[PDB]
RNA sequence: AAUUGAAGAGUUUGAUCAUGGCUCAGAUUGAACGCUGGCGGCAGGCCUAACACAUGCAAGUCGAACGGUAACAGGAAGAAGCUUGCUUCUUUGCUGACGAGUGGCGGACGGGUGAGUAAUGUCUGGGAAACUGCCUGAUGGAGGGGGAUAACUACUGGAAACGGUAGCUAAUACCGCAUAACGUCGCAAGACCAAAGAGGGGGACCUUCGGGCCUCUUGCCAUCGGAUGUGCCCAGAUGGGAUUAGCUAGUAGGUGGGGUAACGGCUCACCUAGGCGACGAUCCCUAGCUGGUCUGAGAGGAUGACCAGCCACACUGGAACUGAGACACGGUCCAGACUCCUACGGGAGGCAGCAGUGGGGAAUAUUGCACAAUGGGCGCAAGCCUGAUGCAGCCAUGCCGCGUGUAUGAAGAAGGCCUUCGGGUUGUAAAGUACUUUCAGCGGGGAGGAAGGGAGUAAAGUUAAUACCUUUGCUCAUUGACGUUACCCGCAGAAGAAGCACCGGCUAACUCCGUGCCAGCAGCCGCGGUAAUACGGAGGGUGCAAGCGUUAAUCGGAAUUACUGGG
């Protein structure tokens, strides 16, 4: 509504579709793995495990999904793992 | 919000002299005291503890000038003050400027003393005041300006106020017209035929 | 940086019988003295417009149409007036009224002829009309060049040149020379104009016979100083719509249109009680009037005022002694054609609206928050004319209709609201026919009340035409309060107009002296209903010449219906008769309408009574009826096109024709 | 020294006692109305329709993050307006600046409202599994690359709001890669994550004369704390009804996954069959909670405007986005109700922000001045913004003071009212005569709210350093809206300023005339039907006073819901 921070506006435009696209990004790695535990395959986890790791640490301490959410991930995903493999 | 009216006609009412025509003459008659208040003036004023109970305050009232509401909170005040209540209700009035005006010799009738102050004709310890109400305590150098001095009125003021019973509580002068303020006075001094208990049990029930 | 010589302030207001051309010819004014244009709705009651440093004032609203009050209304608050003219109506019988009812105030105009291009559009014919009809003394100004259809341009004699126009939208004008023939026709009529403007300067006076041309501006002079004193009244021309003789009008504006100084000071009176003129001093005590209240969306509350005195100032503090009231006028505005000029003030003789004010309803007067709590003149008399029958219907909407008024009666007091004090029924005054048709419209749509809309009832009377005497018994002796009361009386018919009158026609004393008041307030009381239908026995003498009593039984009340019975019976038997309302009324007509006039009103159950005449006119006096009265405007105005007015008084009641008696049994 | 304070009357009966209702005298009010109305000071001011809303305002700001020039100021190689120093245009962004655009911070505060909500609430008191911008302490980082884009140019659709292609470009925009612990993950071993530069001033030296360099400030990233904020659990209290007694399926508990900043049926599969309920569930009606507030002697009763705390809501319903923070009061999407614009194809908007309008109502005020003061936002700063706030305007709405004169005046005037016609009374009241002059009026004088900022300097801090920066003094010229300020000084003349109710009893105050159960009064008892202290007028008086009444309403009297305190 006229008042100049329209303008905010089209700024969090932009922001969410590029949060959008990360975070899209960060699950679809972390739904890799589930899928490897959830079959049986140890080591192909473990492997799509690491691949997440550093997407997840990342995509937090640059805010969109900061700390613990990532604990909690790598946390329970491993638990996982050492599960039955 | 002052009474205005036949000063006299009041006094008559409340079957005394309040000393409003105080002026010169006095123990009144020439004024026509007492039998006729009205014009059923004579009539037997036979009355209740009401009407006694009231005519006490009402007359109190009518001997300082002041008007039911300030004078409730007078009360109120003398309530709110530790000491017997209605003593404390009668300093309270007794520390009115106006009434210490008269009381100094100043003024001719307390209506008059007031009649200064309004008039910024007076001044405490070196400030000009002039609302009447002003409680004045001890200690206080109550006097007439320097300007308008030793006038008219202020001279027989000073003077017949020799003739009075002259109080205690106030040193005055008259050279210079200034005044102390020395004590609160007592029960004991000022009084008799006033009888507080009564304009208590008034905004007591 | 004066901006405000007061001297070139004109303050006017367009006038004329309706059709005319009033409204469109103000619009069109709202053209020319702002289409600028230079290297950078009346929307409102008044406008100013700017015309050759001169601004210009207007309120066009007239209409003429029945109603007028508010024509003569802006009529005295402004200083001049256009009384325009419809050029093809020339066989014009109503061209008038609007004028004699200008000087009727005391203000000066100009005539316009406005469509000099409609078929019949024959100058002359106005001016052969302009002292026929009203008969001032107009002076021909103009002279058009092709009459009709053959609309080109026009010559102005007093400064004989001439000017033309190549089409309508008001663009391809110009000032071409006279076009081969014509000019002669000119001279004669310059040389009249001249001569006329010799009853006013000597100076153009001499110079005429001696064989000198009175200057230019000296000759304006005289046809300003003449008009200005309601003596003459300049004529022009030119068809409104095709833009022409507009320009040329506008200048005829300045040129002898009064300024807020050349006109007479406004009367007021002090808080004592004393007349005394309100001078145009723009720094005296301020006085101002108001005229028009309008509520803004955007402003709100809109006073249009007509400042006499002193000088009214934005974010100030006036005072209406109208209505005790210290208002707190805290915007001025000024209503351009177009938009809202914000301004900061209105001097003495100037006009606007102020925003703020809230008791400041219509013919307020407005001083200084200290000047002489002083109160203007403005006292007009526009009766009513016209009323109607308005029953809302089930005691619902009797409330919608008490707020109707509430309101709709500060919006417009030129009306009256009262409640029949005989039975209920509301009576709406008007003005005309179309006024309160159109409150009809409002008062039953945006206020949704939907009531009855008949005609008014008549207050009837009862009475009898033979005497009688009857007896009046009323003993009920069974066994203690017995109520034993009896009387003979004498009933008596008296004139049509006598009135009430009892007899205390008792010999020794048959009947008590104590109860005999009683038996009065029965008989005065039973004459209430009427023994036909219902109404107040009325027109007669009674006489109370016997009756007995009891010595325990008889009672004050006893008597009282007795009585009560004794009338409750005469009245009865005396063969009653339906008496009614007779009115006096006066016609002011031109014997011309006059013949059928009289006719109609004799076709109204009424008869004539005289003539003897006044002014130009004739005055008619006779009785009727006010069941065979109503609606009487819309048909006197009728046998005389608008040139009839009429008045009306009571008088009498009087017999129904018996046709009319067996009518009534409802 | 600091809650030390408790009153009754009238009316059932012919009379009495008792019982028992009803009624009054008190305080109080966001009041309204009737009559009347002088000043000020301080407070208050839509209680109804969370009804609808014209217009203007209510949130911006930083050029010391960026590409920049469109505006207005200036200058400029060089061209000139020339009237041979005064200076005008081509340009030129050259710096002072600044529309539009990116970026940053704020738009989650401030201000409004009481609609929902009898418990995602409030108050009181404990708790643990949490996150927290800007401020803050500690320690490290601050390496090296990239591809975009708005603005803009071309072309283009639209009536408009707003788009559509294709270019081109910047950074404190974005993304990599490096680096990686006291961080996270993990018992470990291992594994893994970040970032931003920007200004000021500087000798040598010098170079692609923009700077490298030196230094200073300010920023960028990281983990640990501080403080503030917030989420969260728990028990207790937190209105009425039983003419509502049974309630409940994510329902109560478990486990396991998932979820959130975090604990948690928060979500799900699965198992269990539980869980709430006369200590009142559920259902129905009503309500924001508190501090407080009114009343009362207190215990209670009544209440929850203004001020301050919490909550809730932002036309109605729903929802997420962005973020440190919202599921957003001038944000976004949908649905709904509704209004506006439109060239007819399509578009825009929500005053419970300030002022104002309509509507409703017994009722509630100006479309004001100002950022000078406190305070908030952005900024290094100066500044800019601020309907927070400070003020003014309107209304006797309240509270508080003041005035409307002060003396003096008598056989006591006249007039009026009563009168047993002696007089009485109005009444020191008037008038007469002195004396005063606050407050309104005039005219002069004239505080405080003003702290700081701005330059000049003096140092002391740092540093290569006396540049610059921080503090400190020093000096100089300055910054109020209110505002004809408060306060004071004079000028004149009593001059401009009194009204409302009552007077039978309760109840302070009485007679005459008018009226004749009429007209009327009336809180109760009851007046009025020919001598009316009760009706209405007058004289008189009583009470209050710029107010007085009247209505409305809470408590009191009411020991009349009785805990205190009854039957």
């Amino acid at each position: 509504n006229i008042k100049s921070a329209k303008k905010r506006a089209i700024q969090s435009e932009k922001a969410r579709k590029h949060n959008a696209s990360r975070r899209s990004m960060m699950r679809t790695f972390i739904k890799k793995v589930y899928a490897a535990i959830e079959a049986g395959d140890k080591a192909a986890a473990q492997k799509a495990f690491n691949e997440m790791q550093p997407i997840v640490d990342r995509q937090a301490a640059k805010g969109l999904i900061h700390k613990n959410k990532a604990a909690r991930h790598k946390a329970n995903l491993t638990a996982q793992i050492n599960k039955l493999a | 919000a002052r009474y205005l009216g036949p000063k006299l006609k009041l006094s008559r009412r409340e079957g005394t002299d309040l000393f409003l025509k105080s002026g010169v003459r006095a123990i009144d008659t020439k004024c026509k005291i007492e039998q006729a208040p009205g014009q059923h003036g004579a009539r037997k004023p036979r009355l209740s503890d009401y009407g006694v109970q009231l005519r006490e305050k009402q007359k109190v009232r009518r001997i300082y000038g002041v008007l039911e509401r300030q004078f409730r909170n007078y009360y109120k005040e003398a309530a709110r003050l530790k000491g017997n209540t209605g003593e404390n209700l009668l300093a309270l009035l007794e520390g009115r400027l106006d009434n210490v005006v008269y009381r100094m010799g100043f003024g001719a009738t307390r209506a008059e003393a007031r009649q200064l102050v309004s008039h910024k004709a007076i001044m405490v310890n070196g400030r000009v005041v002039n609302i009447a109400s002003y409680q004045v305590s001890p200690n206080d150098v109550v006097s007439i300006r320097e300007k308008a001095k030793k006038q008219s009125r202020v001279k027989a003021a000073l003077e017949l106020a020799e003739q009075r019973e002259k109080p205690t509580w106030l040193e005055v002068d008259a050279g210079k017209m200034e005044g102390t303020f020395k004590r609160k006075p007592e029960r004991s001094d000022l009084s008799a035929d006033i009888n507080e208990h009564l304009i208590v049990e008034l905004y007591s029930k | 940086k004066v901006e405000y010589d007061l001297k070139r302030l004109r303050n006017i207001g367009i006038a004329a019988h309706i059709d005319a051309g009033k409204t469109t010819t103000t619009e069109r004014i709202l053209y020319y003295t702002g289409r600028i244009h230079k290297i950078g709705t009346i929307t409102a009651a008044v406008t100013t417009c700017f015309w050759k440093d001169h601004r210009i004032n207007i309120i066009d609203t007239p209409g003429h149409v029945d109603f007028t009050i508010e024509v003569e209304r802006s009529m005295r608050v402004l200083d001049g007036a256009i009384v325009v003219f419809d050029s093809s109506q020339g066989v014009e019988p109503q061209s008038e009224t609007v004028w004699r009812q200008a000087e009727k105030y005391k203000v000066p105009r100009i005539a316009f002829a406005n469509k000099m291009d409609k078929t019949g559009a024959d100058l002359w014919l106005v001016i052969r009309t302009m002292q026929e009809r009203l008969g001032a003394r107009p002076v021909v100004m103009q002279l058009p060049i092709g009459r009709e259809d053959t609309f080109s341009g026009i010559i102005d004699v007093l400064r004989m040149k001439a000017y033309t126009y190549g089409n309508d939208l008001g663009t391809d004008i110009r000032e071409i020379p006279i076009p081969e023939e014509y000019l002669d026709q000119a001279r004669e009529y310059h040389e009249k104009l001249v001569e006329v403007a010799a009853d006013f300067d000597e100076n153009i006076m001499l110079k005429y016979l001696e064989g000198e041309e009175p200057t230019e501006e000296e000759l304006v002079a005289a046809i300003r100083k003449g008009t200005i004193d309601l003596k003459i009244t300049p004529v022009f021309l030119g068809s409104a719509l095709k833009n022409k003789g507009v320009q040329l009008l506008l200048d005829a504006v300045v040129d002898y249109l009064p300024s807020p100084l050349d006109i007479p000071p406004i009367k007021g009176t002090t808080p004592e009680g004393e007349v005394v003129e309100i001078h145009p001093d723009p720094n005296g005590p301020l006085a101002a009037l108001a005229f028009k209240i309008m509520a803004d969306p955007y402003v709100g509350r809109l006073t249009f005022i007509r400042v006499y005195s002193g000088t009214l100032t934005s974010g100030s503090y006036v005072y209406n002694t109208t209505k005790g009231r210290k208002e707190r006028v805290a915007r001025l505005l000024r209503m351009h054609a177009n938009h809202r000029e914000e301004v900061e003030e209105l001097k003495a003789g100037d006009l606007g609206a102020v925003v703020g004010l809230k008791e400041t309803i219509t013919g307020d007067t407005l001083v200084g928050e200290d000047a002489p709590r002083v109160i203007l003149e403005s006292i007009e008399v526009p009766e009513p004319v016209i009323d109607v029958a308005i029953e809302p219907k089930t005691k619902a909407d009797q409330e919608k209709l008490s707020q109707a008024l509430a309101r709709l009666a500060e919006e417009d007091p030129t009306f009256r609201v009262s409640t029949h004090p005989e039975t209920g029924q509301t009576i709406i005054s008007g003005m005309g026919e179309l006024h309160l048709e159109i409150i009809v419209d409002r008062l039953k749509r945006e206020f949704k009340v939907d009531a009855n809309v008949g005609k008014p009832q008549v207050a009837y009377r009862e009475t009898i035409t033979k005497p009688v005497d009857v007896e009046g018994k009323f003993i009920r002796q069974t066994g203690g309060r017995g109520q034993y009361g009896h009387v003979k009386i004498k009933v008596e018919p008296l004139p049509r107009g006598s009135g009430f009158e009892f007899v205390n026609a008792i010999v020794g004393g048959v009947i008590p002296k104590e109860y005999i008041p009683a038996v009065q307030k029965g008989i005065e009381e039973a004459m209430q209903s009427g023994p036909l239908i219902g109404f107040p026995v009325v027109d007669i003498k009674v006489t109370l010449y016997d009756g007995s009593y009891h010595e325990v039984d008889s009672s004050e009340m006893a008597f009282k219906i007795a009585g009560s019975m004794a009338i409750k019976e005469a009245v009865q038997k005396g063969d009653p008769v339906i008496l009614e309302p007779i009115m006096r009324v006066e016609v002011t007509t031109p014997e011309e309408y006059m013949g059928d006039v009289i006719g109609d009103l004799n076709a109204r159950r009424g008869q004539i009574l005289g003539m003897e005449p006044r002014g130009n006119a004739q005055v008619i006096r006779a009785f009727v009826p006010l069941a065979e009265m109503f609606g009487y405007a819309t048909d006197l105005r009728s046998k005389t096109q608008g040139r009839g007015s009429f008045v009306m008084f009571f008088d009498h009641y009087q017999e129904v024709p018996k046709q009319v008696q067996e009518k009534l049994i409802k």
